[PDB]
RNA sequence: AGGAUAGUGGCCUACCAUGGUUUCAACGGGUAACGGGGAAUAAGGGUUCGAUUCCGGAGAGGGAGCCUGAGAAACGGCUACCACAUCCAAGGAAGGCAGCAGGCGCGCAAAUUACCCAAUCCUAAUUCAGGGAGGUAGUGACAAUAAAUAACGAUACAGGGCCCAUUCGGGUCUUGUAAUUGGAAUGAGUACAAUGUAAAUACCUUAACGAGGAACAAUUGGAGGGCAAGUCUGGUGCCAGCAGCC
């Protein structure tokens, strides 16, 4: 595990350290972000906690949309 | 926690920002002594103030206070130990006369112009610039120098570098290592 | 309503120009050497009065 | 005789008049009171992020005419709400729904810019990166 | 060694350290500053005490070249230099060899897991080895 | 009067007396208040600030208590309650970063989980050991100092001082415009080595490499007024937008 690196991350990536090393290949898998749901805060004052909380449940999975 | 290193301003900006009189009056004294920023004259200017703050407070004690005549002495006598006071001015009030002209006079990039030297002001600076042009053992290469008057005869191009003798100078000398290869071997 | 519908209006309609490669300006004290040059000596733009811009 | 004292001993009554009539001057009075603390959107502070909830057209004042396109923000550490005039052509389109915004004020003490109603606030940074810095293109708003 | 003219200023007799200390100042015309190693042995003739027991240090090189500037002393004795002299110079000039050890942080450790040991530890080292896993 | 303290004292207790403060502002309320040396602005007078390198004081999540000791009502000590909260085999155990890094939270708003006792000083049984005190380096356009981004010829031209003048100028000092070319200087980089330093890094010294302009290429704000600087061109047509104020 690396520290520090995730706030540059969305969901994946891949780090190099020559000037033309390339990317790294997509992880095709299999299941798919196709059941959704709706959200928002019970308290409109938390709506602020909740988009930072979105970007922030989005870096826990690797699939959520 | 160590000691706080103390710092000061060197310069002091002008109040009415757009008056052409400034503007132009500064403009002028850059091309004769060959200055970029306004800076360069605004440290002067604020030199020059910070020094008449001094003296009208001294010409307010009377004749014969310990203080005026003591700082009075010391004031003049790193005045003309530069130049910027002329000799005979070294009377006591003199100093609220000058201008700034008078520093930048005694700059060290004037005198390697009014020394020969330069043949252009602008020239001048550069040549201080290059790590050229020195005083004795020590080289100098800042232009704002306030040379002492004890010198003004002893700065020539400095031991190191041509315009000096002791070496030869870099662009010439790739310039002149083809001279060799295009003739023939 | 009267919705913003027109934002970018006049930007994004005034029509793009291109800037040109020109002489590179000096830098530093040698701009300062130009402005006094072009403001005491040799300036080929005077018009009897000082005046700073031409609409020939 | 010219309405104050002039004793060598009415300093009491010269100082407490000072005091009674620094108030009505009113920079004096609103530091006194605080009222950027009680009152004053912002925390007294210079800046503010806060949270987009709508665009929005805001018709100018007479003589004038044009619609002026605020922003309503939701302050973070508030939940006020408030309204902030976006500088310059177009730019409107910079700002999404709900993606951070920096306000400052409008260099005027509270007050209103000339044409706009009740707007003292612009936007200076959106989703992270400075406004202007979009408006040319020069910096790109950060990626999905 | 052009024209090194190793001068030496303010200079006075030690016996509470058992040494001579001064100042040196080196010219070098031409010549991009001069070396340590090399600046030794040109005075540790000079009041020639051995070689292995003359000490310089400082030397910031001067403006525009030219110059030096260090501080130096010379010992009694070679053996009055080793004992009074600062054990970390002693290995660049190298009469002393240099102590390898255990990383600042990584000791301290050590000195806090000892810290919850009480006895003399081997009598835990038993202990363990009876049970586990019975 | 005693009691208690290291000791004065309503410090506390018993007895007694009815005193003590206040418009020369007591008491109470507020402070986005630790005091001070000091900082910013200053014709003079003043105005605004001071958490923060020194000094004094207070605190060690909130309170109280207490052991030890010359010294603490100590918090990198213990005891209890309150708030928060970790581990577990659910019987039980342990906790205190407003110390150094580092993290969450908070926000407009603030740096490395790095090296070392070499210096500064401190402590101990002690020249030796320890020291996130402190020093080093990292990060850092907070502030402050200095100050490269060109210099100088020539070609031609617009010309501009000019000795002769029936002379178009028969000599010219000077100035710059146009890719018209030319050889000199140089550090920014990079880099031998040495120097630097506890060991390095950068600096200073400096071998070799490092300038033609298409690069070694400076931006930021503005050109109606205030206010230095366009009655230029194109676009839009009370829309877009600008505009501190007009
Ligand atoms: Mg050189
Ligand atoms: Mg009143
Ligand atoms: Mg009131
Ligand atoms: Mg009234
Ligand atoms: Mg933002
Ligand atoms: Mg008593
Ligand atoms: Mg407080
Ligand atoms: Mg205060
Ligand atoms: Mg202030
Ligand atoms: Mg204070
Ligand atoms: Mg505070
Ligand atoms: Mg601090
Ligand atoms: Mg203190
Ligand atoms: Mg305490
Ligand atoms: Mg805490
Ligand atoms: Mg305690
Ligand atoms: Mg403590
Ligand atoms: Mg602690
Ligand atoms: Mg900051
Ligand atoms: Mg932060
Ligand atoms: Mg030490
Ligand atoms: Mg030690
Ligand atoms: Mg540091
Ligand atoms: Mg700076
Ligand atoms: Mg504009
Ligand atoms: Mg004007």
């Amino acid at each position: 595990g690396l520290v520090g690196i995730d706030q540059f991350l969305l969901k994946t990536g891949t780090l190099t350290t020559s000037e033309t090393a390339h990317n790294m290949k997509v992880m095709k898998f299999s299941v798919s972000p196709v059941v959704q749901v709706a959200v928002e805060v019970k308290n409109a004052n938390d709506l602020p906690k909740l988009v930072e909380g979105l970007k922030r449940l989005s870096k826990s999975d690797p699939c959520v949309l | 926690p160590r000691a706080p290193r103390t710092y000061s301003k060197t310069y002091s900006t002008p109040k009415r920002p757009y008056e052409s009189s400034r503007l132009d009056a500064e403009l002028k004294l850059a091309g004769e002594f060959g200055l970029k920023n306004k800076k360069e004259i605004y440290r002067i200017s604020f030199q020059l103030s910070k020094i008449r703050r001094a003296a009208r407070d001294l010409l307010t004690r009377d004749e014969k206070d310990p203080k005026r005549l003591f700082e009075g002495n010391a004031l003049i006598r790193r005045l003309v130990r530069v130049g910027v006071l002329s000799e005979d001015k070294k009377k006591l009030d003199y100093v609220l006369a000058l201008k700034v002209e008078d520093f930048l006079e005694r700059r060290l990039q004037t005198q390697v112009y009014k020394l020969g030297l330069a043949k252009s002001v602008h020239h001048a600076r550069v040549l201080i610039t290059q790590r050229h042009i020195a005083v004795g053992k020590q080289i100098v290469n800042i232009p704002s120098f306030m040379v002492r008057l004890d010198s003004e005869k002893h700065i020539d191009f400095a031991p190191t570098s041509p315009f000096g003798g002791a070496r030869p100078g870099r662009v010439a000398r790739r310039n002149a290592a083809r001279k060799a290869e295009a003739s023939g071997e | 309503h009267g919705s913003l519908a027109r934002a970018g209006k006049v930007k994004s309609q005034t029509p793009k120009v291109e800037k040109t490669e020109k002489p590179k300006k000096p830098k530093g004290r040698a701009y300062k050497r130009l402005l006094y040059t072009r403001r005491f000596v040799n300036v080929t733009l005077v018009n009897g009065k000082r005046r700073m811009n031409p609409g020939p | 005789g010219k309405g104050k004292p002039r004793g060598l001993n009415s300093a009491r009554k010269l100082r407490v008049h000072r005091r009674n009539n620094r108030w009505a001057e009113n920079n004096y009075k609103k530091r006194l009171l605080g009222t950027a603390f009680k009152s004053s959107p912002f925390g007294g502070s210079s800046h503010a992020k806060g949270i987009v909830l709508e665009k929005l057209g805001i018709e100018s004042k007479q003589p004038n005419s044009a619609i002026r396109k605020c922003v309503r923000v939701q302050l973070i550490k508030n939940g006020k709400k408030v309204t902030a005039f976006v500088p310059n052509d177009g730019c409107l389109n910079f700002v999404d729904e709900n993606d951070e915004v920096l306000l400052a004020g409008f260099g005027r003490k509270g007050k209103a810019k000339g044409d706009i109603p009740g707007v003292r606030f612009k936007v200076v940074k959106v989703s992270g990166v400075s406004l202007l810095a979009l408006w040319k293109e020069k910096k790109e708003k950060p990626r999905s | 060694s052009d024209a090194v003219t190793i001068r030496t200023r303010k200079v006075i007799s030690n016996p509470l350290l058992a040494r001579k200390q001064f100042v040196v100042d080196v010219l070098h015309p031409n010549r991009a500053n001069v070396s340590k190693d090399e600046l030794r042995e040109k005075l540790a003739e000079v009041y020639k005490a051995e070689k292995d027991a003359v000490s310089v240090f400082g030397f910031r090189t001067q403006f525009g070249g030219g110059k030096s500037v260090g501080f130096g002393l010379v010992y009694n004795s070679v053996a009055e230099a080793k004992k009074f002299e600062p054990t970390y110079r002693l290995v660049r000039y190298g009469l002393a060899e240099k102590v390898e050890k255990a990383s600042r942080q990584q000791r301290k450790q050590k000195k806090n897991r000892d810290k919850k040991i009480f006895g003399t530890g081997k009598r835990l080292a038993k202990k363990v080895a009876r049970r586990n896993a019975d």
